[PDB]
């Protein structure tokens, strides 16, 4: 019958306090005849009630997908507290029960570097601002890039690439026109981690 | 302590 | 159901390098016990080839089958865009599985090599970060690498391609090595193959 699926919130929902975070309990081939789903929510194992199902939505192999999701508290995710789902319905024997967490293990804190532009880059119309995040865990992470107090345009941030000490890294790649690098303009690299003091950290590069 | 991103905010000790 | 294709291509730097063995490699799973044998016919541009490698079955102990032929390629083939089929041959099928891949399409770029140092503020631990900034390739098969004084350096990590804003590649490399060598203003070498290079390879060194 129906299958399960538990999904965590996204990074930056648990890092930034003035956001929302929430787990989503993801139910696939519920059938048109027993279309009735009952969801159990617990953290560490004590049930809390304030779960809101979202707006059931049929497939075209005509099952539905039902869904739950629960509002979190941010330091309770990254204590690393239990969430479990449990979901009841009559096609099924028994209920299923799925079980989310953060990742395991004791964070480690991104050292955060900035590099300049190649000398032998300065020949084309643009230039590379690198910023180059590693020795974090877990691998939650946001990176952006900004330029007085806005956002930058032109970026590209690689995923994070597990090294072999059980850490991560990444690079981020900003492109910006020669003239802005070389008349002294100041670009900064802004990171989000769990391991950072308030969960940021911010480091500069300029000619 | 509180740390800004964009205007947006993160966290505070 | 019925037996699943799935047709893999060779290894970018086998595919570059001569001295190495690009495969292309055709897979088909859920094959029955009821209905086993398995046929493959290959092709290269239209025109069939007969030298494939075809491996017994293997037994998956979760009802199925899985079996794997490979086709050996001439690398000028695989850099000239030459397509590969496989077609697969079954029982349990209505009609047989082709499948055709080929080196990615589309006008090569060369590949903007960039060796940076590490940052002043990496100067606090015992091991500093050497990066290889690799950039505007097309298509992204490359292969990059690290050496000093004629010696491999083996202790480095490449993110994969990244697709760039101009429909290009790009991608980083991270040599991480004892600060005492970086201090001593040893010379290190990032090593990068790629089709849109001369001689399809290059060499940027990095040093204090
Ligand atoms: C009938 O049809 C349905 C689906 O309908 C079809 O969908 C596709 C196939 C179309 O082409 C059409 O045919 C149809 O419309 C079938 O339902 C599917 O069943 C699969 C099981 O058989 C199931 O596979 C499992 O998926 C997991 C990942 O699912 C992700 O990612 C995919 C994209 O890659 C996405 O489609 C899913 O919806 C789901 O997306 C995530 O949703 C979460 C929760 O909402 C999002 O995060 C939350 O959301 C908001 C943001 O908006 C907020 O931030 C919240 O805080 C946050 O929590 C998240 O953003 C989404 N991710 C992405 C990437 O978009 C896999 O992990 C899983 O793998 C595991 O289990 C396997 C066992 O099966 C193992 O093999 C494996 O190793 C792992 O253990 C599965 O692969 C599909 O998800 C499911 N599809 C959908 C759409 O629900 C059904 O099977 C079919 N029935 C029959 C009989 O044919
Ligand atoms: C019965 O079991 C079999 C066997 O599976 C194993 O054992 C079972 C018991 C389980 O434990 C499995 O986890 C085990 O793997 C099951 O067979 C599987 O069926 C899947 C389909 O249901 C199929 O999925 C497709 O995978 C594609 C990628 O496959 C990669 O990557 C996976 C890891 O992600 C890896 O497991 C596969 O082996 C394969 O790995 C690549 O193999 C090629 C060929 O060797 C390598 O290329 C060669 O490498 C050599 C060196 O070795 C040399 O360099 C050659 O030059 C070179 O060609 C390559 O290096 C390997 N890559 C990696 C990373 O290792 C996906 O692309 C594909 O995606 C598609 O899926 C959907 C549509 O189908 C779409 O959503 C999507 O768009 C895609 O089109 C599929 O997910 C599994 O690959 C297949 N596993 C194997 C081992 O064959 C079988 O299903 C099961 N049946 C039942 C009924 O239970």
């Amino acid at each position: 019958g129906p299958s399960v699926f538990l999904f965590p919130p996204k990074p930056k929902d648990t890092l930034m306090i003035s956001r929302t975070p929430e787990v989503t309990c993801v139910v696939v081939d519920v059938s048109h005849e027993d279309p009735e789903v009952k969801f159990n929510w617990y953290v560490d194992g004590v049930e809390v009630h304030n779960a809101k199902t979202k707006p059931r939505e049929e497939q075209y192999n005509s099952t539905y997908r039902v869904v739950s999701v629960l509002t979190v508290l941010h330091q309770d995710w990254l204590n690393g507290k239990e969430y479990k789902c449990k979901v009841s319905n009559k096609a099924l024997p028994a209920p299923i029960e799925k079980t989310i967490s953060k990742a395991k293990g004791q964070p480690r804190e991104p050292q955060v570097y900035t590099l300049p532009p190649s000398r032998k880059e300065m020949t084309k119309n643009q230039v590379s601002l690198t910023c180059l995040v590693k020795g974090f865990y877990p691998s939650d992470i946001a990176v952006e890039w900004e330029s007085n107090g806005q956002p930058e345009n032109n970026y590209k941030t690689t995923p994070p690439v597990l090294k072999s000490d059980g850490s991560f890294f990444l690079y981020s790649k900003l492109t910006v026109d020669k003239s802005r690098w070389q008349q002294g303009n100041v670009f900064s690299c802004s990171v989000m981690h769990e391991a950072l003091h308030n969960h940021y950290t911010q480091k500069s590069l300029s000619l | 302590d509180c740390a800004w991103h964009l205007g947006e905010l993160v966290w505070c000790t």
